[PDB]
């Protein structure tokens, strides 16, 4: 009905967050210190280290545009 | 091409707040055209406007 | 459809409804419009027939016979449809009195009077 | 039939509120400019920079 | 997220605390599974200090990570124009069409289409 | 019979919406004016003009 293959849904939850920082660096090359900081707030709120009353992650993209 | 830019930058009303992120990030560029007398009282008096607008002098024909 | 009227057009349709009260009528038939315009001295409908070469006496007799055979009429809704087409033909925006006159030559039950009086559709 | 009668009898806001200057030049309705060769070539160089990329006449 | 007043700024603050907003019809949509990302434009130490003075005091500190995108490194620009042209090659592999680009055309598509303060 | 009714329902709009001032002056029911000999006679010398024939007090 949608289009995403089945192989992208049968992956384990504990294995997708480990290789998440390596998949985003395939197309976006240049921000090696910004992509790593993205998984720092997602992997912390899913392991019980963050209060459940707060959402997933809160980001604020600043600086010049055109980077990605 | 913005004819007489001193009106849109703070006369109609002040519309320079919505055009600052566009001119800085390069999303929407514009070409200014005003008088040297009005260019000092609206561009040189603001540090944020001088760093983005470059002084372009127009030569006057003679004979 | 946007069928706007002018100041002069409203003075004719409103007077045609009250004109049928004296002639003993209970409906607004489109044939009563041409009768009111012919009863006014120096009107717009009379000046048009003089330039196109038409006898105003024979035309008045044609619309008078239709009124006798009569007992808002549904025929009035069809007359306003053909009159709106003449508004866009003359490169105009409003609907004056001459626009309602040109619609009389489009109806099959109203174009017979114009033929016997000497009114050509191409010349009108 | 009544729908097309009431109506008759991207680039939408740019053609109604603004005037496209390239349309008059591509149709021969714009007057040419001869003598400003030292200014047109400078405006192009300003737009291809980082600091002060907005020319002001 | 900078071209607004203080009406929408105070409404988004309760989402980062309670986790749900008050709907006008009478619902409590839990925002526990909805990530909140923003985009603005207010070396990297002096950039984040500007956005802290524009918004409220009790809002810029509750942000998880203040990721500030720096300038584009010239050594990484060449690696960007190479992975984008691969998508065009994928659409021509079914028709047996080999799209080859020399080393001269790759330099023009990098120093012109990319700029630190101009945008892609 | 249907024609004489609409006629009934001189002048009609002048006797149902306006008060004739000359009617009260002819029957002696209007107070005279003593002292305005230079103002009342001035209005007569204005209505007999070609331009600006509408005096405003
Ligand atoms: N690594 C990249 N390769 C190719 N194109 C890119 C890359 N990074 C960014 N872009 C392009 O730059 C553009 C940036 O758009 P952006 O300014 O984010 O739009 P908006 O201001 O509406 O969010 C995107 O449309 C994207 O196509």
């Amino acid at each position: 009905w949608t289009g995403i293959p089945v192989s992208n849904l049968q992956r384990s939850e504990k294995e997708k967050l480990l290789h998440m920082e390596e998949y985003m660096k395939q197309h976006v090359v240049g921000q090696d210190e910004a992509i790593k900081a993205i998984c720092d707030a997602i992997r912390l709120s899913r392991t019980g280290l963050q209060n459940r009353n707060r959402p997933l992650a809160s980001f604020l993209f600043l600086g010049p545009t055109g980077c990605g | 091409f913005i004819d007489e830019i001193h009106t849109v930058l703070g006369a109609a009303i002040d519309a320079a707040n919505l055009l600052k992120p566009m001119l800085a990030r390069g999303e929407l560029r514009c070409i200014g055209a005003t008088t040297l007398t009005e260019y000092r009282q609206y561009v040189e008096k603001d540090p944020a406007f001088e760093r983005r607008f470059q002084l372009v002098m127009v030569e006057e024909p003679s004979v | 459809s946007s069928m706007q009227f002018t100041d002069k057009a409203t003075e004719t349709l409103n007077a045609a409804a009250k004109y049928a009260a004296e002639n003993s009528h209970v409906q607004l038939h489109p044939s009563h419009v041409a009768v009111v315009m012919l009863d006014e001295e120096n009107s717009l409908f009379r000046s048009i027939l003089e330039k196109a070469g038409g006898d105003v006496v024979s035309i008045e007799r044609g619309f008078k016979k239709i009124m006798v055979r009569q007992p808002h009429s549904p025929e009035l809704a069809k007359l306003l449809h053909y009159a709106h087409e003449h508004m866009k033909k003359q490169r105009d925006l409003y609907i004056a009195q001459d626009h309602l006159i040109l619609a009389l030559a489009d109806l099959p039950s109203m174009a017979q009077v114009l033929k016997e009086g000497g009114v050509t559709k191409k010349s009108l | 039939e009544n729908a097309v009668t009431h109506v008759r009898g991207a680039y939408e806001a740019l053609s109604k509120y603004c005037i496209d200057l390239t349309e008059l030049a591509a149709s021969g309705k714009l007057d040419p400019v001869i003598g400003r060769d030292e200014i047109i070539s400078r405006v192009i160089r300003v737009l291809s920079r980082r600091t002060k990329n907005n020319p002001c006449l | 997220m900078e071209k607004a007043h203080k009406d929408v700024s105070n409404l988004l603050l309760q989402i980062l605390d309670d986790g749900h907003c008050t709907d006008s019809k009478g619902r409590r949509v839990d925002f526990k599974n909805t990530i909140i990302v923003m985009t603005s434009n207010l070396t990297k130490n002096a950039v984040l200090a500007t956005a802290r003075r524009h918004f409220a005091n009790e809002f810029i500190n509750r942000i998880d990570e203040l990721i500030v995108f720096n300038r584009l490194t010239p050594s990484n620009i060449r690696k960007i124009v190479d992975v984008r042209l691969k998508e065009v090659q994928e659409r021509l592999d079914e028709k047996q069409i080999t799209l080859d680009v020399d080393d001269k055309a790759k330099d023009l598509l990098a120093q012109q289409g990319f700029d630190p303060v101009y945008g892609a």
